[PDB]
């Protein structure tokens, strides 16, 4: 059987960044001849394994760490990359094997006048280990007072919006990110 | 310039003139925003427009906008000495690898 | 009050080299975008480079490329052309311009550091 690549990646919608899907993909043939043969994958480059090799293996568990994030923001989808959603929302491990794929998605998450479902952890205490989400909605405390109440002056929610306009550039485009992990 | 433009639009003070602004699907057609700018002879460019009605903060209303398909206008009514500049169209392009901001042609308006 | 100001630009010989710099205040540097864009003498405005705030989207125009690196700083409040190779049709004046997280078409200029190769 031929096992789900087509609801991780053609899906009606994506979760955040703060709050990534983890879709466990197993017991199938998993072929990745479909995945890397189309132009529309713009960040099909990937750690461990050489993309050619992937319909020449097989894995105990793959996974699928569905999510969208800005356009700019998809560097720090790599192992070792520090940033802001690399270290709030979303860590690969320094070991990483396995293949990330991102494209663009004006067409679907970014609707005339914005689309502000599409949310990232701004703030976090720490540092995030490797493949942990925090869907937490506690009010983030900046400053020497602790508040512990309504999101005043060094107390912050934690979210933020992205805000996907239409007009906006590639650059804070919503880009649509797969993050397949093996053995 | 992968925009388009007539090359010179320009007319009698008290007059309105609609300084077009054609281009293709991927910089007009996919919604992103149209600027216009302007360049006084030996200054940088200084933007005045947006979409219909955007103005920035310190520039006479006569300058309005709006959008029509793949194209666009600067409707300037009743124009004056001051209004004595270059004008450039803008967009964005999302191309795939290309993802650049475009320029028009260039219109010079007198009076 | 946005403030881009560029040094670097002089004559040079054709097929010599030169580095634009674009120095940068009053604004988040690391966060909008970048684009560097000339003005030939008797000429409208032709797109050069661009380059983003993570700066993983680095993009040059057809005549330009594989001519040009432009490189920027986020820390330094500072963005760099790195000049080389110059074509006859590079006499410009090269403006330094930022986009905006509102439209990212949205653009702020520099006074412009003239360019003229001979």
């Amino acid at each position: 059987n031929l096992c789900p690549f087509g609801e991780v990646f053609n899906a009606t919608r994506f979760a955040s960044v703060y709050a990534w899907n983890r879709k466990r993909i197993s017991n199938c043939v998993a072929d990745y001849s479909v995945l890397y043969n189309s132009a529309s994958f713009s960040t099909f480059k990937c750690y461990g394994v050489s993309p050619t090799k992937l319909n020449d293996l097989c894995f105990t568990n793959v996974y699928a760490d569905s999510f969208v994030i800005r356009g700019d923001e998809v560097r720090q989808i790599a192992p070792g990359q520090t940033g802001k959603i690399a270290d709030y929302n979303y860590k690969l491990p320094d070991d990483f094997t396995g293949c990330v794929i991102a494209w663009n998605s004006n067409n679907l998450d970014s609707k005339v006048g914005g689309n502000y479902n599409y949310r990232y952890r701004l703030f976090r205490k720490s540092n995030l280990k490797p493949f942990e989400r925090d869907i937490s909605t506690e009010i983030y405390q900046a400053g020497s007072k602790p508040c512990n109440g309504v999101e005043g002056f060094n107390c912050y929610f934690p979210l933020q919006s992205y805000g996907f306009q239409p007009t906006n550039g590639v650059g804070y485009q919503p880009y649509r990110v797969v993050v397949l992990s093996f053995e | 310039p992968m925009l388009t433009q007539p090359p010179s639009v320009s007319g009698a003070p008290g007059q309105t003139v609609t300084i077009s602004c054609v281009g293709s699907s991927s910089n007009i057609g996919a919604g992103y925003e149209v600027h216009w700018y302007q360049q006084l002879p030996g200054t940088a460019p200084k933007r005045l427009l947006s979409g219909n009605s955007d103005r920035p903060s310190g520039v006479p209303d006569r300058f309005s906008g709006s959008k029509s398909g793949t194209s666009a206008s600067l409707a300037i009514t009743g124009l004056q000495a001051d209004d004595e500049a270059d004008y450039y169209c803008q967009s964005y392009d999302s191309s795939l690898s290309l993802s650049a901001v475009v320029f028009g042609g260039g219109t010079k308006l007198t009076v | 009050e946005v403030h881009l100001v560029e040094s670097g630009g002089g004559l040079v010989k054709p097929g010599g080299s030169l580095r634009l710099s674009c120095a940068a205040s009053g604004f988040t540097f690391s966060n909008y975008a970048m684009n560097w864009v000339r003005q030939a003498p008797g000429k409208g405005l032709q797109w050069v480079s661009s380059i983003t705030g993570s700066s993983s989207f680095i993009f040059y125009a057809d005549s330009v490329k594989g001519r040009f690196t432009i490189v920027r700083d986020n820390a330094q409040n500072s963005l760099y052309l790195q000049m080389n190779s110059l074509r006859d049709e590079d006499t410009a004046v090269y403006y330094c311009a930022r986009e905006r997280d509102d439209y990212d078409t949205r653009l702020d200029w520099g006074q412009g550091t003239l360019v003229t190769v001979s």
